[PDB]
């Protein structure tokens, strides 16, 4: 559980300087705090991963120095038209999920990844409560069997949280929300890598996102590519 | 070379265990050197053969100062298996059971081998293991058991300057090292101090499992020993715990002619027996 | 963690009780046996393997466990008979100058064989491309350094963990452990346990000239009567304890009940009183 | 935690004699006084299952 401001609209692009408090420590070990820009519709896009050395993108958002116990990402002077949500990641302790933060409305105005590797899903329309539905993110580019991928779900209103983490070939750790009712099973090592529902408990209605890279222990990986999600729409 | 063969008199009777005994007659059964046995007369005046190490050997040396030094005991003398290269350098002895195969030839500076592998023991014993017409005889009884490479030794300053041959006289050997390293040993290789920049001749006998009756002195040393498979008088002196046999007839062990051939006559019948149609039927029996 | 020592220690008296006072250890959970019973069991050779991990990774060192370090740098099967001795080392291994010296091999293809050290430095190749050496979008450095700093908290501090793997092959055991020694008692029938030779008797001073290699000593007919002291060289004598036969002289239970006791083989000073042959 | 398992004792047990114990072990002659120091714990090691 982290601390984030509910909304931020006063003084657009001049004194916003949003951050995420509630750490009360020194960010554990490796100080790597990422910032995700969740936009309605398409999948979110990475903005910055470390305190400096911004990736290839917009150059008007940098200087994410860690002041006190929080990384104050300098966003002033960026633009005056944006409708998205900024999420920060911290608490890099061993086997600790829910590293994301609450919904921070950083809309300065309010009113006013596609062909990189691949983007495919299963399209779970009208999911019957229970059963076993499989969702895949087959990538014809980067290897879907060697890199460290993850699965993160998000629901309308609620923020993101770690749902599934899988290492190279010797770890099948599950999140604390499922507590065991979720079983990850890897597909063929040269075709794709899919997931399994395993008799959901009516809480899996949130939309899924299969990320090619980790969230809290995020590595450069050349580029951060995401994929669009699908609505479960359970009928329990 | 044509290795000669010399006769070995009563010599090589070592202490089997470490137990003090005073004025007794102990009848032990262990690996000893048979009395009046043959020992090859390998002369080091060039020679370096590979001798078989069946169950134990008796090495000798009548060198002058440093002619014969070291031993290359091992199983195959290859880099695959381990070996033993106990040498006697300048006032020290290095004992390593490392698997140093060879470099060119066992000669010696550590010019005996040139390699580097994993070792198992580096028990570097600091105390070394080793008068005009006064040579020096050095006898070493090498014996290997399940988990110990026991090595006996004795250094006697012989005096007689007769033709090179084993002297006349009883002389036991005292243990010095009890290396607990476990490794199979089947081959024996010797080496001489070349130093190029009748000298010496080593005698190499072979041990056999026999019974020996040893006499311990009042101090605690063995004065003499009698075998039990050399002559009927020795068998009589063994069956009676006394080296002085009185006049008469004594019943010794019984004799039995051992077989020579071995025949195993079974019937003609030479075919196969039904098992593939019995063990694995259509499905199985009930 | 990628290049850990494999010290093969043997032929010594491994006194594990000394380790309880060398450094302020914080974890001494021996999974195989008890430290009290470990000092009474012989072994052939002990494999000492040391490494340095974070505070949150000490729990990952277990006989069978997954994790970023448990299956990528050092794995222990379900037969580890040693200990998980570990201690914090945040006193001399943390300076503010840039700790770009360690690594933990974040990238790997699969789980390594337990008790194996893979000393490699090649660039990680994530398939579907021949990487003859390049750093972009397909092949990165499979090694990443830590971020140990002095001004941090518990959980991410340098913790040195050393394990002592034990083995018992078809070889004579060399390392056994400490050997307790008691005081000497002379001229008194007591028990003795001299180097496996156990018994009872009166350890007296003898005048026997033992050979420099002899340790034990027997008699004419199979009876130990003298041994060599494992301490400073001294020749002792083991005579049996005070024993004998007892007979009762009785005039019969028809005139009186007074009886006499005859102890055979005694000089009236080892049990009126009379001394006869 | 419902299936307990005792630890080493400084003395051998007796046949047909229950070993109910709740104190803290004392290695050598150094009493740890309840709080577990070094080489002194409670002989109530719980068996782990899966
Ligand atoms: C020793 O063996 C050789 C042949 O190897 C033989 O000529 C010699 O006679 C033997 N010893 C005796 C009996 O002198
Ligand atoms: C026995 O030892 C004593 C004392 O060393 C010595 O005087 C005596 O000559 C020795 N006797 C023999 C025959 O060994
Ligand atoms: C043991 O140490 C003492 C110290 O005085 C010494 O006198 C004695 O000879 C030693 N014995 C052995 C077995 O080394």
């Amino acid at each position: 559980v982290l601390t984030q401001p509910p909304s931020a609209s006063g003084s657009p692009g001049q004194s916003v300087t949003i951050s995420c408090t509630g750490t009360s420590s020194d960010f554990g070990g490796y100080n790597s705090v990422s910032w995700y820009q969740q936009h309605p519709g398409k999948a979110p896009k990475l903005m910055i991963y470390e305190v400096s050395k911004r990736p290839s993108g917009v150059p008007d958002r940098f200087s994410g120095s860690k002041s006190g116990n929080t990384a104050s990402l300098t966003v002033s002077g960026l633009q005056a038209e944006d409708e998205a949500d900024y999420y920060c990641s911290s608490y890099a302790g061993s086997n600790n999920f829910d590293v994301f933060g609450t919904g921070t409305k950083v809309t300065v105005l309010g009113g006013g990844g596609g062909s990189e590797v691949q983007l495919v899903e299963s399209g779970g329309g009208l999911i019957q409560p229970g059963g076993s539905l499989r969702l895949s993110c087959a990538a014809s580019g980067f290897t879907v069997s060697s890199n460290y991928m993850s699965w993160v779900r998000q629901a309308p209103g609620k923020g993101l949280e770690w749902v599934s983490v899988i290492y190279s070939g010797g770890s099948t750790y599950y999140a604390d929300s499922v507590k065991g009712r979720f079983t990850i099973s890897r597909d063929n090592s040269e075709n794709t890598l899919y997931l399994q529902m395993n008799s959901l408990r009516a809480e899996d209605t949130a939309v899924y996102y299969c990320a090619r890279g980790e969230i809290q222990p995020y590595y450069y990986y050349g580029m951060d590519v995401w994929g669009q999600g699908t609505t479960v729409t359970v009928s329990s | 070379l044509p290795p000669a063969y010399t006769n070995s008199f009563t010599r090589g009777v070592y202490y089997p265990d470490k137990v003090f005994r005073s004025s007794v007659l102990h009848s032990t059964q262990d690996l000893f050197l048979p009395f009046f046995s043959n020992v090859t007369w390998f002369h080091v005046i060039f020679d370096n053969p590979v001798l078989p190490f069946n169950d134990g050997v008796y090495f000798a040396s009548i060198e002058k100062s440093n002619i014969i030094r070291g031993w290359i005991f091992g199983t195959t003398l290859d880099s695959k298996t381990q070996s033993l290269l106990i040498v006697n350098n300048a006032t020290n002895v290095v004992i390593k059971v490392c698997e140093f195969q060879f470099c060119n030839d066992p000669f010696l500076e550590f010019r005996v081998y040139s390699s580097a592998n994993n070792c198992t023991f580096e028990y570097v014993s600091q105390p070394f293991l080793m008068q005009g017409n006064f040579k020096n005889l050095r006898e070493f009884v090498f014996k290997n058991i399940d988990g110990y490479f026991k090595i006996y030794s004795k250094h006697t300053p012989i005096i007689v300057r007769e033709p090179e041959d084993l002297p006349q006289g009883f002389s036991a050997l005292e243990p010095l090292v009890d290396l607990p390293i476990g490794i199979n040993i089947t081959r024996f290789q010797t080496l001489l101090a070349l130093h190029r920049s009748g000298a010496a001749a080593y005698y190499v006998g072979y041990l056999q499992p026999r019974t020996f009756l040893l006499k311990y002195n009042e101090n605690g040393t063995i004065t003499d020993a009698v075998d039990c498979a050399l002559d009927p008088l020795s068998e009589t002196k063994c069956t009676l715990k006394s080296f002085t046999v009185e006049k008469g007839i004594y019943q010794t062990s019984n004799f039995r002619v051992q077989p020579t051939e071995s025949i195993v006559r079974f019937p003609n019948i030479t075919n196969l027996c039904p098992f593939d149609e019995v063990f694995n039927a259509t499905r199985f029996a009930s | 963690v990628y290049a850990w020592n494999r010290k093969r220690i043997s032929n010594c008296v491994a006194d594990y009780s000394v380790l309880y006072n060398l450094a302020p250890f914080f974890t001494f959970k021996c999974y195989g046996v008890s430290p009290t019973k470990l000092n009474d069991l012989c072994f052939t050779n002990v494999y000492a393997d040391s490494f340095v991990i974070r505070g949150d990774e000490v729990r990952q060192i277990a006989p069978g466990q997954t994790g970023n370090i448990a299956d990528y740098n050092y794995k222990l099967p379900d037969d580890f008979t040693g200990c998980v001795i570990a201690w914090n080392s945040n006193k001399l291994d943390s300076k503010v100058s840039g700790n770009y010296n360690y690594l933990y091999r974040l990238f790997r293809k699969s789980n390594l064989k337990p008790f194996e050290r893979d000393i490699s430095t090649e660039i990680y190749q994530a398939g579907n491309k021949p990487c003859n050496g390049v750093a972009g979008f397909n092949c990165y450095f499979p090694l990443r350094s830590y971020s140990f700093r002095p001004t941090y908290g518990v959980g991410h501090q340098p913790y040195r963990v050393v394990v002592l793997s034990f083995e018992l092959l078809h070889a004579p055991a060399t390392v056994c452990g400490p050997k307790k020694s008691t005081n000497l008692v002379k001229n008194k029938c007591v028990n003795f346990n001299f180097n496996g030779l156990k018994g009872t008797g009166v350890l007296t001073e003898s005048n026997k000239k033992f050979l420099p290699f002899q340790q034990f000593g027997r008699d004419i007919a199979d009876t130990t009567d003298a041994v060599r002291d494992p301490q400073t060289l001294e020749i002792l004598d083991i005579t049996p304890c005070s024993f004998g036969g007892v007979s009762v002289i009785t005039p019969g239970t028809n005139t009186s009940n007074q009886v006499a006791v005859l102890y055979q083989g005694v000089n009236c000073t080892e049990v009126n009183v009379f001394q006869t042959r």
